[PDB]
């Protein structure tokens, strides 16, 4: 009897679905930030 | 004694008689036994017949005369049969008196070829704004219903049944679906208080309800779907468009477990013989949507599957889901949290889907499938927000609890793409999220009231027109504003 | 010769001679049936008695029908005359366009290629999809397995796999539907039509076809697979072709043979299946394999039941393939489509020698990460990623990055996703995996690479994503 | 040509003989019920009118089962069955080096017929208590885990488990291809005479495994037996003892051989074919009584023998096929438990880039410090207790920093040890180089060299090593211990070497 790696989201569990919470918050506040930072790129390169 | 047309019973018991005799009965062929019962030649053995009996067998003895019919075993059907309750044979049993039919029917027939069928292209409304959104359902195609006891899966078939009086009263004939349901291992009373709620929808005057309760022996209930089912593919050979509503499948599969282990045919899983695939596949494939050569009918199957424990993966869940064109993953978490009808989106496919819908609702649903799939992936936070995601969870509660409806009221096709729209366009982001609900019943009587001719426009014309948006727009700031 | 049937129980139907029994494998016509009803002999009972397996419904057998005896086992027409015509598991058209004008008929119970026959060569094939190509090649006329519950994507792989290949091969094409919906019959007659593969007014057809669908009584479910076998295997040792070979499903053959092997009399095995399940499946699929006469490409579509891999059917059929794409339901509820799981698939043409040391190690390199993220997310999970370190929030997001850019809008896909239909030649997918993982698009957001074809693609998405902002 | 068949037809047997015989009553699933051979010996080789072969296994009071060798579809009730009184048994020799036989010693290879002069039982038994010795000489795998932490003496038998695609075949090849070293060398007592036994898989990937030994030229000592996945049940249950006995010869012939059952785990299925149509009585997941006597009998050949039975040995590496890391199931167990060890192989190693995919925390040897060579020995007894120690708090890896400067250390050497171990795919390395450079890695010469470099360093150290300092590597091999001189003279080599990159 083991366990094997990367277990917590193949049960479904509580745990499960709150690490895909909390990887979301930190990808979609970091893709908003990129959004902007890329869009501020651009619109200098206007100049 | 005539052994070539006439046998004699050697060893009734517990609902299986052998028949030593009948040395011309053909397989699967009926027998009728001298005391008014039925049977069927199920097993050819080289000495005696298996035969099985279609009811209780107190009045078979050993020694008893059993004469073949001549007839494989056939059911009637016809126009006739709408608006009656009969028996898995094709007895009616709601005291309105004889059946009166001009035509049978095989019921171990075979399903259409390839070339018959063609693509699944209309649209079967069934009132359900969680199913005509998001998991539609085409005519012609089969779509299973599965989920745990008491999760509301009869209340989507008889959802179903009842919004087709819109179409079934109307004049055009191509829109017309008549209904048939099959109940199988079910109670006297509840298939009794169904046709109740049934006919206080005035819903009886098109549907037949082939009923095999608890009580009638086991091969009753492994033939009614297959009556049923012929009886439907009636309608869809003559160019009418039907319905067929399996409830449940599996009592069918015991039925068909009990009827087999007792003609001593070996067990295979769960003690299942090992066909209870091959027999719901021959059933499910009936359900075709023929083409123009061959009239145009259809037959739309709603298999209704109960999972012990929310177990998709047991043998009968898992041999009927590759087996239908869809799912409709009924949720007993989502049941209490608060979504009826418990519909699990996300887990609810329709391989055909997209192409089933009218094109009025699919611009909304579109939409609606996107914001709802982001919500679900944001939507795990009771736990504790920045300014698109606060949003996105805010579109999402506002959007689900649209989805959210009444029981045994569907609501026709243009009132849902009014009200879907009004969630998926923003004019709801600012109510709270309890009081959509009111709102959402509210706003319809608004719309039903007044704006009839917009309502009638989406409808005529199938799609959201820029004039019919604009005017759609008007309405729900007018009423929002008016809220 | 001619027998009499004693007995008719469920599909199986016990035939007893007076004359010189019929070897295994013979077929036998039962006499007086509207629709011609073949008999499959299986056993020899004894005392001058046969066992077979019914390839129709056995509705109104009598007891005592007199049975001719064939001769030779199930024989089928074969030829270039086959092609664009549908066919029953006995080569019968069903088609409505008339019988099949051929010259040539072959029998479905034939034997495999002995070990001197075996051609050693493979050499990369290129099927136009992301993660194939880069995790998984796919080895030209090597048999090639599509894992997978159900509802994930195995038909839509097939259909993709038909579109791209099929048309730009050269050599013929069999597609052998075995047990599955007849919907998806017709749907890829009416798609293959439209393509022109299936021509109905000159004899300019590519794809044969075959079909068992599974309204069919298990008897022919487990033998239309050898018929479409049959069909390609002239092609390849007549014809002196190379064929393409799809088959789907190939569980519902094993599957088949477990609905009737009660009946014959045998103690069930395992999980309810067969006795024989590994030697009934060695038999056929060891008539696929290529040889030095020709080649055949086999792309077989594996049901999994209950999406559990240790089930002996697919656990068994592991050892028959070259290239396995595990479809997971896990990654394809996430919208990644195709669903294959980047670490599931394997192949057996992934070795340097074989596919070169930029492509190995840009596969390996995928793979190192996805697993690594796979090992974070336990951590994630309690901590959350904030406490995170440093450079891993570094590998989280470049294993999400690769993730959603190993997605792939289909030809066949547009009417799900709206989206148009994408190809991607090989030296491109390795472009854009090497770029990511050195982190030259690391400043991209991660839905920039969801549903796109070619790197550039993303480029132009993280632009248009970051105009509408 | 011509004048060739006139022999090939004069070299024939003409003779006839009064032999017994019984007629078939039944016959289906490959399974004939003969009635009569009233004198047949159970487990003896009958023959068909037809052609075919039969083992008659199953000897009822009234009839006797035979088990077809092939597809019954040639046979009839009614068909003639004559015995040949003959217990199965198989060609063996020097003849068959280099050729491919299938079950029944035949030449599937083409390339001529066997020349093999004496034949040889396939259900012999077991050398007793007496004949063996204890394992002491070592079976250089070529593997650096295998090698070094999992040693593998010679008549032992090591159970190569894990699950699908892990490599276990792989491991198995770059043992046989290891093997050309000693097999091309001069004295007779490191020679291995490979045998590979293929079970269940398809001739496709037989053929690519010839092709491999062939371009290696590791066939010109290795026999390939194969039972095929088409070949009937009773070939496929029946090819490893025919392996098992071409290996016995060797073994009793004062030789050492080294057979590799693959899988051993298609063999239990064939064997649960066979007797689930006998009808014999069934068991846990379905498989008969004899799962174990059929495995035990088998495993329990490979010995080694002592000086007085002429001193051979037999190694064995069966290979088997786990559902899913589900060590529990009956026969994963079965055959643990009849073994001396066991080298599991996992897929989360296998993707995290530990190539070959050796979990050296289950994998065990349970003759563990013979079977090594002195020098060997030295290596690993530190290296074995390094990386113990390692593991036990890997579990930290994710912060190492916040910890004691202790379990840095203790991870900045566990991750330097696991990344020598990491090895290519058939590139096996004599016993020398590994010593040189498992002790460039055990004593601290890599800790302050980063982890992703050090694949690199091996493999230019090997390329100094071998083109510079072939005398002390012989030094080291020809008497396998590191004599104080040679200790420095490696750590001299080391230094300076680091130094220069």
């Amino acid at each position: 009897v083991r366990s094997s790696a990367g277990a917590v989201r193949d049960a479904g569990g509580a745990f499960g679905k709150r690490e895909q919470a909390e990887e979301e918050r930190y990808f979609r506040a970091r893709a908003k930030e990129q959004l902007a930072a890329l869009k501020k790129h651009h619109e200098n390169e206007i100049s | 004694v005539d052994l070539e047309e006439t046998g004699r019973v050697l060893s009734i018991g517990d609902g299986i008689a052998r028949v030593h005799g009948l040395r011309n009965v053909q397989a699967e062929e009926m027998v009728e036994f001298s005391s008014g019962l039925k049977g069927m030649s199920l097993n050819l053995e080289p000495d005696n017949v298996g035969v099985v009996v279609f009811g209780n067998d107190k009045l078979i003895k050993e020694g008893d005369i059993v004469k073949r019919t001549g007839a494989i075993v056939d059911v009637p059907v016809g126009e006739e049969l709408l608006g009656r309750v009969v028996d898995a044979l094709g007895n009616a049993i709601d005291g309105k008196g004889p059946i009166g039919s001009k035509a049978r029917r095989r019921v171990g027939l075979k399903a259409p070829g390839i070339i018959p069928r063609i693509s699944v292209r209309e649209p079967m409304q069934t009132g359900i704004k969680a199913v005509d959104s998001l998991v539609p359902i085409g005519r012609g195609q089969r779509e299973l219903i599965i989920g745990d006891r008491q999760t509301g899966k009869t209340s989507i078939a008889i959802d179903t049944i009842i919004n087709q009086k819109r179409f079934n009263d109307g004049t055009d004939e191509k829109k017309k679906l008549y209904c048939i349901y099959v109940a199988i291992g079910q109670k006297r009373s509840t298939v009794a208080q169904l046709v109740k709620r049934l006919t206080d929808a005035d819903a009886m005057k098109y549907t037949i309800v082939v009923s095999a309760t608890a009580s009638d022996a086991a091969p009753l209930q492994y033939l009614a779907p297959y009556s049923g089912c012929s009886m439907g593919e009636y309608f869809r050979d003559n160019g009418k468009h039907a319905l067929i509503i399996y409830d449940d499948l599996s009592k069918q599969a015991v039925a068909y477990r009990q009827m087999s282990l007792l003609l001593r045919r070996p067990p295979g899983r769960e003690a299942y013989p090992g066909d209870v695939f091959y027999l719901h596949s021959r059933l499910l494939e009936r359900a075709a949507k023929m083409n123009d050569a061959f009239g145009g009918g259809s037959l739309t199957a709603l298999p209704v599957i109960e999972t012990q424990a929310g177990d998709v993966s047991a043998y009968i869940p898992t041999n009927v889901i590759s087996i239908t064109d869809g799912q409709i993953f009924l949720e007993t978490e989502l049941f209490y949290k608060g979504i009826r009808p418990a519909i699990n989106v996300g887990l609810s496919v329709s391989r055909v889907g997209s192409a089933a819908q009218t094109r009025a609702m699919k611009q909304v649903a579109g939409t609606m499938k996107l914001e709802l799939a982001q919500y679900r992936e944001v939507a795990a936070f009771a736990q504790f927000l920045d300014a698109a995601t606060q949003q996105l969870l805010s579109r999402g509660v506002r959007l689900t609890e649209l989805l959210k409806q009444g029981q045994y009221s569907p609501m026709a096709i243009e009132e849902q793409v009014a009200v879907i729209y009004a969630g998926v366009r923003g004019y709801l982001d600012k109510l709270e999220p309890s009081k959509i609900t009111k709102f959402e019943n509210a706003f319809l009587s608004h719309v039903i009231s007044q704006h009839q001719a917009l309502l009638g426009k989406i409808r005529t014309d199938g799609k959201i027109s820029e004039e019919s948006d604009a005017k759609l727009k008007e309405i729900v700031t007018n009423f929002l504003a008016g809220f | 010769t001619t027998g009499r049937i004693v007995a008719v129980i469920g599909a199986v139907v016990d035939v007893q001679f007076d004359e010189g029994l019929p070897p295994i494998l013979n077929a036998l016509e039962v006499q007086g049936r509207e629709t011609r009803l073949v008999l499959e002999v299986a056993q020899h009972l004894g005392e001058s008695t046969v066992r077979t397996i019914a390839m129709d419904g056995t509705e109104g057998l009598v007891r005592g029908q007199k049975v001719l005896d064939s001769g030779a086992p199930i024989r089928i027409p074969v030829g270039p005359e086959t092609l664009g015509r549908i066919m029953n598991v006995i080569g019968e058209p069903i088609d409505e366009r008339g019988p099949i004008k051929t010259k040539q008929f072959a029998a479905i119970h034939a034997e495999a290629p002995e070990f001197v026959e075996m051609s050693v060569e493979q050499e990369i094939l290129v099927t136009g999809i992301k993660v194939v190509d880069l995790l998984a090649p796919y080895a030209k006329g090597g048999k090639i397995g599509l894992f997978g519950g159900a509802g994930v994507g195995k038909t839509v792989l097939i259909m993709e796999l038909i579109n791209n290949v099929a048309k730009a091969h050269g050599g013929y094409s069999v597609f052998a539907g075995v047990g599955e919906r007849t919907r998806e019959g017709n749907d890829l007659y009416h798609e293959m039509i439209e393509s022109g593969v299936i021509n109905l007014k000159d004899a300019t057809s590519k794809v044969a076809l075959v079909y068992g669908q599974m309204n069919e009584p298990p008897g022919a479910r487990a033998r239309v697979a050898l018929t479409g076998l049959t069909v390609a295997e002239y092609f390849r040792d007549q014809e002196g072709q190379d064929v393409l070979l799809f088959i789907d499903n190939i569980f519902r053959f094993t599957q088949a043979g477990s609905e009737v092997s009660a009946l014959l009399g045998r103690i069930p095995s395992a999980v309810g299946y067969q006795p024989t399940l590994a030697t009934d499946m060695g038999t056929m699929q060891e008539r696929i394999t290529t040889t030095k006469k020709g080649s055949i490409t086999s792309v077989q579509a594996i049901y999994v039941p209950a999406d559990d891999l240790t089930d002996p059917a697919p656990a068994t059929t592991f050892a028959h393939l070259d290239a396995t794409t595990v479809l997971s339901r896990a990654i394809a509820e996430l919208g990644i489509y195709p669903a294959v799981d980047p670490l599931d698939s394997t192949s057996r043409i992934m070795d340097p020698n074989i596919v070169g040391s930029e492509h190995y190690d840009v596969a390996r390199g995928v793979q190192k990460i996805l697993q690594d993220y796979k090992s974070l997310q336990d951590i994630i999970a309690i901590l959350g990623m904030d406490e995170l370190s440093e450079e891993d929030k570094l590998t989280v997001s470049r294993a999400r990055k690769i993730q959603r850019f190993l997605s792939q809008p289909f030809q066949v896909a547009e009417v799900f996703t709206g989206h148009l239909g994408k190809l991607v030649p090989l030296k491109e997918t390795i472009k854009g995996f090497q770029q990511i993982l050195a982190g030259e698009y690391d400043h991209l957001p991660e839905q920039a690479f969801y549903m796109v074809g070619p790197i550039e693609e993303a480029v132009a998405k993280a632009d248009k994503l970051a105009e509408e902002h």
